[PDB]
């Protein structure tokens, strides 16, 4: 539990690091596009019909 | 400017039209005769394409499209604003493709090696010949051609194909498409292969030749060796380009309905004609 | 004026038996018999041949596929072998009627059967990826000829396997057959609306396209410096010739710009590997995203509204 | 997922379009810099590092470790030439080519150009010579196509400059790779199987005329050649077309 | 110079029959594909406009 | 001073000096051409 | 604008002869081209329409 | 047009008379097409 | 500003005269083009509308 | 120092930039008098 | 911020030069093209509503 | 925390320059086109409306 | 960490004439920017 | 004198002299050809 650090005699970090940030960015990205097509969480539309923006 | 090793190669000669009169160089580009010629043509087609964009009324790329005369005028002039500015910019492109292929003889000259490349392009020049030139030619109006649109010459080919049916009836068309899968296959591999050689597991010393041949012969029990996968190569691409030149040059000449009913002189001969099954019958 | 597309001399020495780096030598064949029509083209050695475990697993599985779909054809001939020669390329092994889902519950003759040959495949196909990747192992090597056959593998699994789970019915998938499948293709372009304005369509038709553009480019440059040994390009990467100089030379004086006797290989796998992606991209997006490539292309700016 | 936008007609399909665009340009960067592990930095005519190298960055260096103790090759590293090169310019503007100062094809520039090469054979999977003398060879054979040895060679000058001695074999690849030439003199000459025609009753080269053969590049041991050797050959025979024109 | 006249002349004409025997030329492979394509039964079997 | 295609200064002189006459009198044949379309047929 | 003349000494004159007259040459057809696209200006139709050739 | 024999010191006078019949063969040619094409002046239909 | 004429020891001068002339020309005819398209900025089509020529 | 890449010195760069910025001004007035022309005839505000 | 200039120790000044300045013309003539899009902000055709021009 | 700077040690700062430039602009453009192709939040449309310009 | 041959006087420099020139392109700007307001707001 | 080409002055005058006798000659044939074409059929 206290030992997890020796993964990084497993991985170099060079690797590690550039993969977690495309998998970060990539699964954020996704997420906000989930939410935005769907009508019940897309915020733009929610602010529009709060504020009678049509 | 130059290469490391570019500037023993750069001498005086080689050249088919002209002599130190355009032997230079632009750059990286080499610009002889036929390299003022290639300029000037494709110059010119580009700017009559953006001038029918403008006669069209849009500037959106992707319909941009470029008609050619119809029907009616048959094989004779048209006005520029309906079918005369296509005719214009085939010029173009012909005098374009054409030079072209001229100064990659004088450079492969320049250079002493084979004049393999300027003749496989020249496979291509006679395809889009076939399309352009020669079938509209034989059915009798520059209406037959494709236009000049990233996406309408894509609704000439489907209107073309869907004329006759379903067009990869057409046997001609299916040693073309044979040709082109396995070409695109062999060219996978033809990479894969010599990458996998120069970059082997990480520490180990570069893969010989033996290796590839030993790689496919385990694969596969054959290899056809470099010389012979570079052969191979050449004369897939050009074989798949030569029938599906053929597969078009006797589509609206020779044979006039569906290919699916071409298919038909094998089922009726004779001695099976009648037999009462399976599926044609 | 000689081109170097056919050999003119032919010459014969003991057969060559390959590398041994930690092959399994038992599992190796004997050489076959040397060909003189191939040794015209290329080389005329045939065999030996490697077979191990995942050889006979990928044997067994691609042998049982072929002659489950051989027993149906002479099935649908009536045992007849007239009729079995007149009427091949009409026979076609069929998915499960649409109303079956994605159900094994089909009888044999509607569609079972078909579900026994994809498994089959299924087991053929991605054991002969495995003894890809196995033989390039064995050897030393890097592992790019698996890569790219897992392009290839991802849009034959698309087309037969996970577009079918997603629409949600074996219906979708291919038959065996030959114009059986022509027809499918077909089919498939005219139920969504024109596969012509699939953009990834597009790219898939780019890059095959390409592919045979930079082939006949690649072949014909390295057969016009073969004068200078360009074909023995893995000393040529090691140690530069005047070949590759005069190959780069050349293209860099026709385009403005050229490549290496190592990047051009690169430049090759990858408008392969592209051509089968996109196309995977493009079949799994038609009728679970888009229904009507046409008016999609309406809708995008590509089609005249 | 029919229909469905995140905003405007952005769909799963829009989505995928702009991430392969983003996902070309960055496969077509590293492409190039890829290639671009040859021949450069870009050099002035002069030998100089010109003033523009271009619009795409060096690759870092990668290491190759050549087979049978041959060494190393990191690229991209220091290049350079190591032969003198024969040329002076025909123009104080870059551009121009640079004419050959004495005999283009002895002294090795223009299509008659070669490499500086390593001086050692090149070696098969074992350890052995590639390209062996076919008499050297152990089991090899002329097969079914018609054998040159004892043709007469004819040149470009319809002259004859020799006959044809041995065949030299690329022994992994079972091709014959080259012709042993012995001339007039009693001396032998190396020419490429790609640069000669083999007819019913003679062996023609169309690049070189009979007089040339003579100013071929020997071989230092008469049962290998090396990769510096081979450079020197083609290069002369192929140099031979420009060079050889008239007679 | 008359000789020079006559060079000047030969310059020219030499061009000027090159670019001419080029373009025949494609006339006349032209003029081959029309009257291959005269004797073919074209006009009884018409194809509808591919362009639209 | 300052050199790159081995002109001398006299040099650059005399060559510009006949290439602005060539462009002088390209220039006169333009201007008389659209001065006749211009009363042929303006377009303004 | 007396100094324009150094404008060889960054130039070699043929290179630059040869593209002035492949740039004049091809802004003259485009012109000619661009005319000759128009209803008006089209001087082939408008001496047609004018002595009634049709 | 003082000095405008200079030019045949700046261009080989034999290769400039070969590019320039070139030349004007070609534009006589793309002039009689586009003659040709007209309704009128089309001195073939007539 | 007093001290632009540096570029010139960063940039050489033939390349930077080359690509601007392009880039100048090519401006310039995109511009042209949209006048041209613009049917209130055809200058061709408002003398056809002016001078009365059908 | 220089930090010259392209071989030119102080008083070339100083030189070959008034000659240019002469030629950009020549350029910039014949533009202006143009579009002074354009907006005299056909006025786009 | 009054060490940013150590960014031409970082990064070679002539490539980021060719690069602004292709950055800058293609993103002013992206913002043009939209503007002549939006029907609201296209001046030419403003302009021709406002002198009634058609 | 404070030690982020040991990052430096592991990434060269010329590829995360040029790649965090890269990332920041093209975020950039999908938000603004994002905005732009909502009826509210569309800027310039608000504009037209608010002035009564179509 | 040179990366480029630059020194410190060379950086120094050379960012004072590209400051000097960014500040006056963002000047031009921002008047144009005023007279595009000024003739017709966005906001 | 530049001499890219190895012209002498003299060379080049001649040669000049011949090249213009040669284009007024052509330019003669063409003014002619136009003068019939425009008497049968003007153009303007
Ligand atoms: C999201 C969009 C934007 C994304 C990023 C945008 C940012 C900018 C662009 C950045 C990208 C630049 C790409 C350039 C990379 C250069 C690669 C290279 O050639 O060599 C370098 C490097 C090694 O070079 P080397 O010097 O030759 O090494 C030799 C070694 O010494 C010894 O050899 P070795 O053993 O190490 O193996 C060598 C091999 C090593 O290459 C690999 O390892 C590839 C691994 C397989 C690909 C991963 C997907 C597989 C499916 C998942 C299941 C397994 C995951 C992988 C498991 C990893 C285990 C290691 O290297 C190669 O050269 C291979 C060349 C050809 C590879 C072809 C790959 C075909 C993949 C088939 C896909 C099938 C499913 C697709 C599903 C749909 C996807 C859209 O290879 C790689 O890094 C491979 C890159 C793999 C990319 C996969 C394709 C991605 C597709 C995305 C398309 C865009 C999205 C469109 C739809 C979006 C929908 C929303
Ligand atoms: C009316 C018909 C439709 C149409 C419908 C379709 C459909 C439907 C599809 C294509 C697809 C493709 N089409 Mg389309 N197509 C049309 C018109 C065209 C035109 C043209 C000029 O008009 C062209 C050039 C193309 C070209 C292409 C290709 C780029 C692409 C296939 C890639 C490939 O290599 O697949 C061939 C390769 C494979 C299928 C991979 C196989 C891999 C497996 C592992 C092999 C296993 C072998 C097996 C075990 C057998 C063993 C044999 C023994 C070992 C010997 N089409 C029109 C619009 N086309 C595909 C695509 O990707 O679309 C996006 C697709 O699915
Ligand atoms: C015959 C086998 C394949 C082949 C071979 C081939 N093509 C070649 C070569 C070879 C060996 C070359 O050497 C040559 C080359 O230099 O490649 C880099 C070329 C080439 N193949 C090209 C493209 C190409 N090849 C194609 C096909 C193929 N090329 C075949 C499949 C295709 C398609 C659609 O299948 C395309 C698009 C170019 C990259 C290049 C030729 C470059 C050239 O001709 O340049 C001069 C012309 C221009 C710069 C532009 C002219 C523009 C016109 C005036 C207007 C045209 C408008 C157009 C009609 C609109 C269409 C929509
Ligand atoms: C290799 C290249 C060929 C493959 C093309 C197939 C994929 C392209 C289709 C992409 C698509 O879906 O479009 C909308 C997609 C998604 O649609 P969208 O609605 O989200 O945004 C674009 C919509 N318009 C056009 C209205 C702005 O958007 C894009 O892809 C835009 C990026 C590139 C667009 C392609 C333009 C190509 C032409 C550029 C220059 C060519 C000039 C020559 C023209 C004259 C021809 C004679
Ligand atoms: C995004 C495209 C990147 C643009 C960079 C580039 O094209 O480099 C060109 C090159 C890049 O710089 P370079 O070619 O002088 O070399 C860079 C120096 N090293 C290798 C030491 C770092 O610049 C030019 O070619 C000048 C062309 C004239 C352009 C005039 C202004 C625009
Ligand atoms: C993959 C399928 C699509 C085919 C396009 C890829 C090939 C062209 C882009 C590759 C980049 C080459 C390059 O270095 O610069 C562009 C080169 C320009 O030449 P270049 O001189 O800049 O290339 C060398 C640059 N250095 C020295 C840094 C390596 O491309 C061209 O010559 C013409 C422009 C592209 C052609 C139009 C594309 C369609
Ligand atoms: C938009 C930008 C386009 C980028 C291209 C980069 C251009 C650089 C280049 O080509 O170098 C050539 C070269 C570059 O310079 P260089 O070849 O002398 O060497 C550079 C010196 N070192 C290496 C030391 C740095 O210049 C020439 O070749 C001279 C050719 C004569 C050109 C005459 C002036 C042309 C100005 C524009 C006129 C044409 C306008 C329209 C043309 C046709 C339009 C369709
Ligand atoms: C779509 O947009 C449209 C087309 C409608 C409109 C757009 C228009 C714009 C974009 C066009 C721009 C055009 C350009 C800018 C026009 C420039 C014209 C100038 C550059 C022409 C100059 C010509 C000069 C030539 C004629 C000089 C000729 C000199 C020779 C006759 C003799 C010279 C011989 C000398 C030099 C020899 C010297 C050697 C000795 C040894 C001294
Ligand atoms: C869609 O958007 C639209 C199109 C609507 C609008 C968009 C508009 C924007 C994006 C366009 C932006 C254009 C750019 C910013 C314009 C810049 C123009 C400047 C850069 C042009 C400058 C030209 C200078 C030339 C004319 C100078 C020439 C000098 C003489 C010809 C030669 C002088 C050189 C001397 C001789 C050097 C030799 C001296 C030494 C001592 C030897
Ligand atoms: C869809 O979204 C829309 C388009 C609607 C809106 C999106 C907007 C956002 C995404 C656009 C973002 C744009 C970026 C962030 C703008 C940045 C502008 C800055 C970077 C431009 C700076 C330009 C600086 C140039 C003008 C400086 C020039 C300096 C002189 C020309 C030369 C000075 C160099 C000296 C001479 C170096 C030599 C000195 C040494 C001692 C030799
Ligand atoms: C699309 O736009 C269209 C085509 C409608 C109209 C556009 C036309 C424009 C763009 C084309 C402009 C063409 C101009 C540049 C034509 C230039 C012609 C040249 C200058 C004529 C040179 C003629 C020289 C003659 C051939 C000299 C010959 C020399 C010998 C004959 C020397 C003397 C020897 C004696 C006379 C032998 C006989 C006794
Ligand atoms: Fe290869």
């Amino acid at each position: 539990m206290s030992k997890f650090y020796k993964i990084w005699m497993i991985f170099d970090p060079r690797r590690v690091f550039v993969a977690q940030g495309v998998f970060l960015f990539l699964l954020a990205v996704m997420i906000h596009l989930i939410l935005l097509s769907t009508p019940s969480y897309n915020w733009l539309e929610i602010s529009a019909a709060k504020y009678n923006r049509v | 400017a130059l290469l490391s090793f570019e500037r023993k190669y750069r001498v005086p000669g080689g050249t088919l039209v002209g002599g130190n009169l355009f032997d230079f160089w632009v750059g990286p580009f080499y610009v002889g005769f036929f390299g003022v010629a290639t300029f000037f043509f494709a110059a010119l087609g580009i700017i009559l394409i953006a001038w029918s964009a403008v006669l069209q009324g849009t500037w959106n790329p992707q319909l941009i499209s470029v008609y050619p005369p119809a029907l009616e005028y048959g094989l004779g002039g048209a006005p520029l604003a309906k079918g005369g500015l296509w005719q214009i910019i085939t010029i173009c492109a012909t005098g374009a493709f054409v030079s072209w292929a001229l100064r990659e003889v004088e450079i492969c000259r320049k250079l002493g090696i084979g004049y393999h490349i300027p003749f496989a392009f020249a496979f291509a020049i006679l395809a889009y010949l076939t399309l352009v030139l020669f079938r509209p030619v034989m059915m009798g109006a520059w209406g037959y051609a494709f236009p000049y649109g990233i996406w309408t010459h894509l609704d000439w080919v489907s209107n073309t194909g869907y004329t006759y049916g379903n067009f990869h009836y057409n046997p001609a068309h299916m040693i073309a498409i044979s040709f082109f899968f396995t070409n695109a296959l062999a060219l996978a591999l033809h990479g894969a292969l010599v990458l996998s050689a120069a970059n082997p597991e990480k520490g180990k010393e570069m893969r010989t030749p033996d290796h590839e041949d030993t790689f496919f012969r385990d694969l596969v029990g054959y290899s056809i060796g470099t010389l012979g996968i570079h052969r191979l190569g050449l004369l897939l691409s050009l074989s798949a380009v030569f029938f599906s030149a053929l597969c078009m040059i006797i589509t609206g000449t020779i044979w006039f309905d569906q290919w699916v009913d071409w298919w038909q002189w094998w089922v009726k001969l004779p001695w099976w004609a009648n037999i009462p099954g399976g599926i044609n019958g | 004026e000689y081109q170097n597309i056919f050999s003119q001399v032919q010459v014969r020495g003991p057969a060559d038996l390959g590398m041994t780096e930690d092959v399994n030598l038992a599992n190796r064949s004997g050489v076959g018999p040397f060909s003189t029509l191939l040794g015209w083209f290329g080389n005329a050695q045939l065999g030996p041949i490697y077979l191990g475990s995942l050889g006979v697993l990928s044997l067994f599985s691609g042998l049982m596929w072929f002659f489950t779909i051989g027993i149906w054809f002479w099935y649908q001939a009536g045992w007849n072998p007239a009729v079995f020669l007149r009427d091949l390329f009409f026979f076609s092994l069929e998915p499960p009627a649409p109303e079956y889902g994605l159900s094994f519950a089909a009888p044999l003759k509607e569609g079972g059967l078909w579900l026994i040959a994809s498994f089959f495949m299924f087991v053929a196909v991605w054991s002969w990826w495995g003894r890809t990747y196995l033989r390039a192992q064995a050897l030393g090597m890097g592992k790019h000829t698996a890569w790219a056959f897992l392009s290839a593998i991802w849009l034959w699994m698309v087309l037969g396997f996970i577009r079918p789970i997603l629409m949600g019915s074996w219906s979708e998938a291919v038959p065996y057959g030959i114009f059986s499948h022509l027809d499918w293709t077909n089919n498939f372009s005219l139920v969504h609306g024109n596969l012509f304005y699939n953009p990834f369509h597009g790219l898939s038709i780019a890059f095959l396209y390409g592919s045979a553009l930079l082939f006949a480019m690649h072949g014909a440059t390295i057969l016009a410096v073969s004068r200078f040994g360009g074909e023995r390009e893995l000393e040529q990467i090691a140690d530069r010739g005047t070949a590759a100089e005069r190959a780069a030379l050349f293209w860099r004086w026709t385009m403005g710009f050229n490549a290496t006797m190592e990047g051009i290989h690169r430049w090759a796998i990858w408008m392969a590997v592209l051509v089968t992606l996109t196309g995977g991209i493009g079949i799994l997006l038609s009728g679970t995203v888009v229904d009507n490539w046409y008016v999609w292309g309406q809708n995008h700016g590509m089609a005249p509204l | 997922m029919v229909g469905v936008t995140a905003f405007g007609n952005f769909d799963l399909a829009s989505l995928a379009i702009y991430s392969f665009w983003i996902f070309l340009a960055g496969l077509i960067y590293y492409l190039q810099t890829e290639n671009m592990r040859e021949g450069y930095p870009l050099e002035n005519e002069d030998g100089t590092p010109a003033a523009n190298q271009g619009p795409f960055p060096l690759p870092k260096p990668k290491t190759f470790i050549l087979p049978h103790g041959r060494g190393t090759l990191t690229v991209p590293g220091p290049e350079s030439e190591d032969r003198p090169i024969a040329l002076a310019r025909t123009a104080v503007s870059e551009g121009f080519p640079h004419a050959p100062t004495g005999d283009p094809m002895k002294d090795g520039v223009g299509p008659a150009s070669w490499v500086a090469r390593r001086d050692l054979p090149e070696l098969d999977g074992h350890g052995h010579n590639k390209i062996k003398p076919m008499k050297a060879a152990a089991g090899f054979h002329v097969s079914a196509g018609k054998n040159p040895i004892g043709l007469p060679v004819r040149g470009c000058d319809l002259e004859i400059a020799g006959k044809v001695v041995d065949i030299w074999v690329d022994i992994p690849e079972q091709m014959a790779r080259f012709l042993e030439v012995e001339l007039k003199d009693g001396s032998t000459r190396l020419l490429p199987m790609q640069m000669v025609k083999v007819q019913s009753n003679r062996v023609h080269v169309n690049a070189l005329s009979s007089d040339l053969f003579a100013g071929i590049p020997t071989i230092k041991s008469p049962t290998e050649v090396t990769l510096l050797e081979e450079d020197k050959i083609c290069g002369y025979v192929a140099g031979g077309l420009m060079y050889a024109a008239p007679k | 110079k008359t000789n020079l006249r006559l060079w000047v002349a030969f310059q020219m004409m030499k061009g000027a029959g090159w670019a001419g025997g080029v373009f025949f030329g494609t006339l006349l492979l032209i003029g081959f594909f029309r009257v291959v394509g005269r004797m073919l039964p074209i006009q009884e079997n018409q194809a509808p406009a591919p362009n639209i | 001073d300052l050199g790159y295609t081995g002109l001398t200064d006299e040099q650059a002189q005399e060559l510009h000096s006949v290439y602005m006459s060539g462009l002088w009198l390209f220039s006169a044949v333009a201007i008389v051409a659209h001065l006749a379309v211009y009363i042929w047929r303006p377009w303004f």
